[PDB]
């Protein structure tokens, strides 16, 4: 409670409406009912039958409100592949996040090659069935951070390769008094 | 592909008297439910989805859990449902073929209301959704 929050996608109550590379098949949005039993908007894929993906998604514009570290927390679900129907092989577990600095506030495409790794974020648990009543806390919580930035703002996005996974929420921050 | 959105309103005639709103969501679809929105006259709805027995007596259960809070109506509010048989994620809703599933209001429609546990607009309006997922 000593940190500041340039984005959090739980706070959308519409749609959040980030851009998608390819905008059908890949990430899609849908509605949860969270921990808090609150619904909330939601970024998903689960393309582990299909070769050679690059899924990717991308954040509205992030100001950075001055601040050149920023914390990134990404709460994240996998389903367990050989959970689903006819997948009998490994699973992809891990997914990539990277980030783009701009102070263009709206950047048409997600182009590729411009974006810049932060790091490969994986899953230290997977499931195999919903929950259905009271929210059970399993869901994977990883935080990195990127700084010094330089510009007014900056993207987010996620690269999927292959696995059966929801991002849960999305919240950027930064540290007040450290 | 995506079906044509639902918006949770007293003067939307999709609720028959009768049966209320029947849908035929087929496995892969997506529908979005609309609060009422106001930049005119302010309406409130808790809107749940519930099992048949709930829905028959629009009633609530106190450990029940609102796909939809309608609390603010100058505000876009919505609920995206993904008519999956497979979750990728824990907390999402999952659905079968040939299975039909129920959702709900009985809030009453103004702000006091907004917390009734049974009647409402389920009773009154009809405001009440029959979706007969991969079926006819
Ligand atoms: C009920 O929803 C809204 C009121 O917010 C209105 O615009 C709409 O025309 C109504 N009916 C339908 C089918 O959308």
């Amino acid at each position: 409670t000593g940190e500041v929050t340039l984005l959090d996608s739980r706070s959308v109550q519409g749609e959040l409406g980030w851009i998608a590379s390819p905008l059908e098949g890949g990430w899609e949005e849908v509605s949860i009912m969270d921990e808090k039993n609150t619904p909330i908007r939601t970024y998903q894929v689960c393309n582990v039958m299909e070769p050679s993906q690059n899924n990717w998604l991308r954040t509205d514009w992030i100001t950075r409100e001055g601040a050149q570290r920023v914390y990134i927390e990404i709460k994240f679900t996998l389903r367990d592949c050989n959970s689903l129907p006819g997948v009998m092989g490994t699973c992809k577990e891990t997914f990539n996040l990277y980030y783009y600095e701009s102070d263009n506030d709206k950047e048409r495409f997600i182009r590729e090659n411009q974006f810049v790794k932060i790091d490969t974020i994986a899953a230290d648990e997977s499931f195999t069935q919903v929950d259905i009543g009271d929210r059970i806390m399993k869901l994977n919580t990883e935080i990195r951070d990127v700084g010094p930035l330089s510009k007014k703002g900056f993207y987010l996005a996620f690269q999927d390769v292959g696995a059966c996974i929801a991002l849960v929420s999305v919240r950027v921050f930064y540290k007040r008094t450290k | 592909i995506v079906l044509e959105p639902i918006y949770w309103n007293s003067s939307n005639s999709k609720f028959l008297p009768g049966q209320g709103l029947v849908l035929y969501p087929q496995i892969g679809d997506k529908l979005d439910i609309i609060c009422p929105k106001v930049d005119g006259q302010y309406e409130y709805y808790k809107v749940y989805m519930v099992d048949k027995d709930q829905a028959d007596r629009c009633t609530i259960k106190k450990e029940n859990t609102p796909l939809l809070n309608c609390a603010k109506p100058d505000q876009d509010i919505k609920f995206t449902i993904k008519f999956q048989e497979f979750s990728p994620n824990l907390w999402g809703l999952e659905f079968q073929k040939n299975k039909d599933y129920y959702i709900i209001s009985t809030s009453n429609g103004s702000l006091e209301g907004l917390d009734n546990q049974e009647g409402g607009v389920c009773q009154t309006r009809a405001m009440k959704i029959l979706m007969k997922v991969g079926q006819d």
